């Protein structure tokens, strides 16, 4: 909705962070000498209302570098706001597209491509699946903003948590779906068990010889206290092209932004944990041709259930 | 030529004798019959076709794995879980049935023949490991020393009583029938293949499910190398004074190596499995491989 | 009397090797799919474009064949938990490959092997494949007495066996199967296929599959002892582990080779036959009680209702 | 699974019409002086075990003309049995496919593509969907087997099949899904109060621009009784090349056939109906990029619920 990409563009922060790590690209591309023959073309995958459009005209100024601007975009909403403020502000500078990025047949290969197709758990909007399809129309020798992101977990205990998502069953469905799903919410009240370790990665553009986006990911994590687990808290980071980064992990989190609160990975029955134990859980990253989706199990000190098998209860939409 | 019509697509095995006669084993893993089969080939170019051999039969189940005994014999590891033994005839024309002694309970994957000639080694699924006389035809010594499958097992060349092992228990069991605890265990990704170096009866090299082919010494400190991209079948040494390694893999690939394990060579001739490798002993330059897709292809080795 | 099947992972022929199985006495015969050597690429060319039938075709048999006396069985080089990233994304393709053949056969039930702690990617695939299209295909999970590793012969010189009473390492095999069946949230179409050993267990650990759904009991030939005549027997403890299990009417497979290969392979089959009718007789209880074991009723209410 | 193909294969009415159809085209599209010189390539869609390639054969040993048979077939438990058969029995003649046909890259065009892709409402089964795909590998003079089918409805009355409907409620799903889905089944206790009309048909090669496979039918049923009407028969005629044809509508249903029970369409709840007054449904066929599904109402003489909104209860998957 509007409403929604309003929020989004209500945090100066992370376009910030865009800016500058388009700026620092451009510099790098294009020398000196080369200021006004080498003009870039940068190519916005998923633009909206079009705030990494005006970053990119940002940066390009700093920079005092030549750019020829698509933007992507899908959702046929947002496109009216960017042809409005196309005709009105940018002009054939900006190409404004409306398509799938999976679909566009490009006229012409970019430089860079920029994207912001990442939620609270990084690959949970399909980043991956659209860049992938968008490779094609990336130069040889070509950028991607971001070029990483990584997702983070850590097992937590919330009695409040637990019964909050408990009191999410509905008429008509499995009456322990809820379970089987990830939130985004505030983690408030709540004790995080053992410090976060990373979880699924994604490099851009990807160069692994038939391109599997499926994983399997066991992690450990040492408890030094007795508690109750009750789920699995997620992060993120991206690395947008070197130094300049994002990140909601809470120990490298970025100072002021709020464009993304944490993930929540429930489970079905609460786990003793005694101190000195540890916490294996099980994460993978699961796919067909129509859906992507999570499952979970924790497999010590005691198993759990495997959560949301062939994504039952939960699936993202290809 | 008084053999099978047609031989099988799936070429398991491949070993040249004294005079340069190429032995071929190969099972069908697809179809409506999964048998096995050995032929013999005095011309070594004309394989694999079945009109232009010395010999061949047709056996009751799949071949795992072969080996020379000798000139005449053959032995077979069956996947009845029978070990069989074959013997050329005078004119070597025929192949009859020497010996089928059915004492695994699982699928004989590998075998091997000890320094005297009189004596072998089987590897299982079923675990065991099983010492045989050739002469009586019958079964020494059995001994469940693995805790998995027994992927490979290689006699040494010059000691009767020493053979290796190698099982899906991430084991290299180095074995010695004179000491009452037989077994002994060399100290990440699980043993595939084995084999003895020719000239050094305390050497030997191990490929690994992961590709690494590796350099042990029985006393200490290993060398190792990535050779293949995926799990390595079969290792063989050249019949030179410095020997040549000849590596084959489930990457459709051939790798020869050096002494320091660096690659000299590398073929991509075949599309499917590379089974089995085989240096020629007329020629030390040429190499026969066989794969699943039923080729016998020969390699002209630059030394 | 007995219900009773046969392992064999060596079929040269489907329809010869039934009739010989079959005219042994024998109620069916598990047997692979696909040939267990028969290895499988399914990423990395060329060997994934590897050409040809994949297998057997399905009208070697009919239909009802398939139905009531064929058990499917995993094949050995399928490890869906191994370390190797390449073998786990494989055997995963392939145990999906091997367990829709299963259903497009409509066999009874299909065996997988717990041979190991971490079954965990197996689980995972197991029941995803549950959820999938329709079928009533049991799985019998292959669990071992005793682990692999804990009646191995004490013949490594640098590496002896465990001459310590573990009492919950004992019991490890159990762990397997609890850990595994919890994962797959207690599926009724998962059971237990338990391996008698040479060696038997303490008797904790045998008290351990009480109350399991055991639906197997696999017996090998090389437990069997030889009497005076020649001919196969058991020791007096398996002999009452058999007359326990013969109370929970499981279907006793035989694998493994003829070590008695003076006798026939009926006589294996014959000395359970034997077993089965040396029992003692149900009683007035008993009798009676047949049909309506661990069966859910309501209590009845005569107060409330009219009986 | 593999008896599902059996029971399809124990039909021979059905295949000795397709043997018929073939045998016809392949007189048409070759003349007696190209007998030996002209070999025209057949590509079964769908093979199935190889019935209408065994059919395809025979065909053209009635006829005496030379074929080149393709055999595409997804379902790759059932290109073992192709394999199996290829290798033993047809040898190099056939090219056994393990394809989607959408999806498959063919070397060659065809001169005919033969299909069986019909349930029992004829496109219940994607057939448009396929064979639109399927359609740039025929030859521009190319035929199609079929090349037409039609779907057609009649008002029934059964206080049995409207009960038995009902009695298909399951858990954790909506309560009235049962009657906003359709059922092969026999009908025997049943009345059918007016004549079967036709609701909606497919011709191949369709050559129409911009192919569209959505459809919304009006119908208008004279009834001539007091009734209570709980649903629509729906039954299939195709076109199997010319005068060759197979159907499951009452009046013209081919004598012996039994590869096809009825369709059911349910309402969610009985409408009297008055001798005289008129029975009006309308039928829609809907889709997006995932599914296919049909909604429908009554509009006369009262109106019903709009079934099956978004394919909510029952969608058929590409
Ligand atoms: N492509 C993009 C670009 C920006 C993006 N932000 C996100 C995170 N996200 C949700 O997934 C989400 C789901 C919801 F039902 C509601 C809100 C969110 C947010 C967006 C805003 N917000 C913070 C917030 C919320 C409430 C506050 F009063 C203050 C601050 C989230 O947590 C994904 C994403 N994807
Ligand atoms: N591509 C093809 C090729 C053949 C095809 N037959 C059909 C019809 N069909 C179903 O949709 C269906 C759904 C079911 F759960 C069960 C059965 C069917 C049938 C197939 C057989 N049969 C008749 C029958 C059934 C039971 C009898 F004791 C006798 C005779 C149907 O009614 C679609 C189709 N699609
Ligand atoms: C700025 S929030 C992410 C934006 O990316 C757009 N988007 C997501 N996936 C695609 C895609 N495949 N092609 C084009 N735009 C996309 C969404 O519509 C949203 O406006
Ligand atoms: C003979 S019953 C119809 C057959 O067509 C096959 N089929 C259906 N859709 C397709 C498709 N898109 N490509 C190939 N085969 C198909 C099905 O697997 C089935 O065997």
């Amino acid at each position: 909705e509007s409403q929604t990409y309003e929020v989004f563009e209500k945090d100066p922060i992370k376009y910030s962070q865009y800016q500058q790590a388009i700026y620092k690209c451009l510099l790098d591309r294009v020398p000196e000498e080369e200021k006004d023959t080498n003009v870039q073309v940068l190519m916005v995958l998923g633009a909206g209302r079009g705030p990494l459009v005006n970053a990119s005209l940002r940066a390009a100024k700093q920079a005092d570098r030549r750019i020829k601007l698509y933007a992507v975009e899908k959702n046929p909403n947002a496109v009216v706001t960017l042809e409005n403020w196309q005709f009105e502000e940018w002009g054939s500078q900006v190409t404004v597209v409306s398509s799938d990025m999976r679909e566009w047949v490009a006229p012409e290969k970019a430089d860079i491509i920029v994207s912001e197709l990442l939620g609270s758990f990084a690959d949970n909007e399909l980043s991956p699946e659209c860049l992938d399809g968008a490779q094609h129309f990336l130069k040889d020798d070509g950028v991607s903003i971001p070029g990483e992101y990584t997702s983070f977990l850590a097992p937590i205990s919330s009695s409040k948590l637990y019964n909050e998502v408990r009191a999410c069953r509905e008429k008509d469905r499995d009456p322990e779906a809820q379970f089987e799903m990830p939130y985004v919410v505030r983690l408030h009240n709540f004790h995080q068990l053992s410090a976060p370790q990373p979880c699924f990665t994604f490099s851009h553009p990807n160069r692994d010889p038939m391109i599997d986006n499926n994983r399997y990911c066991t992690l450990e994590f040492p408890v030094e206290v007795n508690t109750v687990l009750h789920g699995f808290a997620g992060y993120f980071e991206t690395v947008l092209y070197q130094d300049i980064t994002l990140s909601i992990r809470p120990e490298t989190h970025s100072p002021g932004m709020f464009s993304w609160f944490p993930i929540l990975f429930p489970i079905k029955q609460p786990i003793t944990v005694r101190e000195g134990q540890t916490i294996c859980v099980r994460f993978w990253r699961c796919s067909n041709s129509k859906k992507v989706w999570y499952e979970w199990a924790v497999t010590a000190p005691v198993c759990s259930a495997i959560h949301n098998p062939t994504g039952r209860s939960y699936t993202i939409g290809l | 030529p008084n053999a099978p019509a047609c031989m099988e697509r799936q070429l398991e095995a491949a070993r040249y004798r004294s005079d340069g006669a190429l032995l071929l084993g190969a099972s069908s893993l697809s179809g409506r019959c999964w048998a096995g089969s050995l032929w013999l080939f005095k011309d070594p170019c004309a394989a694999p076709n079945e009109g232009f051999c010395s010999a061949g039969v047709q056996t009751e189940a799949g071949v795992a794995d072969l080996t020379w005994v000798g000139e005449r014999g053959i032995l077979v590891a069956s996947d009845s879980g029978a070990v069989e033994l074959w013997e050329l005839d005078e004119n070597e024309t025929l192949i009859v049935s020497k010996f089928c002694k059915y004492e695994h309970d699982d699928i004989v994957s590998t075998v091997s023949v000890l320094s005297s000639g009189t004596q072998a080694v089987s590897g299982s699924k079923d675990i065991c490991i099983k010492v045989w006389d050739l002469a009586q035809q019958v079964v020494l010594s059995s001994y469940r020393a693995h805790a998995a499958q027994v992927t490979c097992v290689a006699a040494s060349p010059h000691k009767d009583s020493v053979f290796l092992s190698c099982s899906e228990d991430n084991r290299i069991l180095l074995w010695d029938t004179r000491c009452p605890k037989p077994a002994s265990q060399i100290g990440g990704y699980l043993p595939t293949s084995l084999a003895w170096h020719p000239q050094q009866s305390e050497v030997f090299v191990f490929g690994d499910e992961n590709g690494t082919v590796s350099l042990v010494d029985t006393k200490s400190c290993v060398l190792s190398s990535a050779v293949h991209s995926q799990c390595v079948t079969g290792l063989v040494f050249s019949p030179h004074s410095v020997p040549f390694l000849a590596s084959l893999s489930e990457d459709c690939s051939l790798a020869v190596l050096d002494s320091s394990l660096s690659e000299l060579f590398r073929s991509q001739a075949h599309r499917d499995f590379v089974r089995d490798a085989t240096w020629s002993p007329l020629n030390h330059s040429l190499l026969t491989t066989v794969g699943w897709d039923h080729q016998v292809v020969h390699h002209v080795v630059p030394t | 009397r007995v219900s009773s099947g046969r392992d064999l992972n060596c079929v040269p022929e489907i329809a010869d090797t039934l009739g010989a199985v079959a005219k042994q006495g024998f109620d069916f015969l598990c047997m692979p799919v696909f040939h267990p050597r028969f290895k499988r690429e399914f990423i990395q060319e060329p060997a994934k474009n590897r050409p040809g039938p994949q297998t057997r075709s399905d009208l070697l048999l009919s239909g009802r064949d398939w139905n009531t006396l064929i058990v499917g069985k995993l094949s050995p080089w399928i490890r869906p938990d191994s370390k190797v990233e390449k073998i786990r994304r494989n055997s995963e393709a392939a145990m999906l490959q091997e367990l829709n053949f299963g259903a497009y056969l409509g066999l009874p039930a299909f065996l997988l092997p717990l041979n190991q702690e971490d079954n965990t990617n197996l689980a995972r695939v197991l029941t995803n494949h549950i959820h999938t299209g329709h079928h009533s295909s049991m799985f019998w999970m292959r669990v071992p007495l005793v682990a692999p590793e804990d009646l191995r012969d004490d013949i490594i010189e640098n590496a002896p066996t465990t001459h310590t009473e573990e009492y919950s390492g004992e019991e490890k095999t159990w762990m397997w199967w609890h850990n595994f069946r919890t994962l797959c949230d207690y599926s009724k179409r998962i059971a237990v296929a338990l391996e008698i050993g040479a060696d038997l267990p303490s008797n904790h650990v045998i008290d351990r599959w009480l109350g399991e759904p055991i639906k197997a009991a696999i017996l090998p030939t090389s437990i069997f002892l030889t009497n005076k005549k020649g001919f196969p027997v058991l020791s007096k403890m398996h002999q009452r582990l058999i007359f326990r299990l013969l109370k929970l009417e499981v279907q006793f497979i035989i694998t493994g080779t003829n070590h008695h290969s003076e006798k026939e392979f009926c006589s294996y089959l014959q000395y359970l036959e034997y077993l089965s009718q040396n029992r003692p007789p149900p009683n007035a209880y008993e009798l009676f009680a047949k049909g309506y074991e661990d069966y859910l009723q309501s209590p009845l209410q005569p107060l409330m209702d009219n009986l």
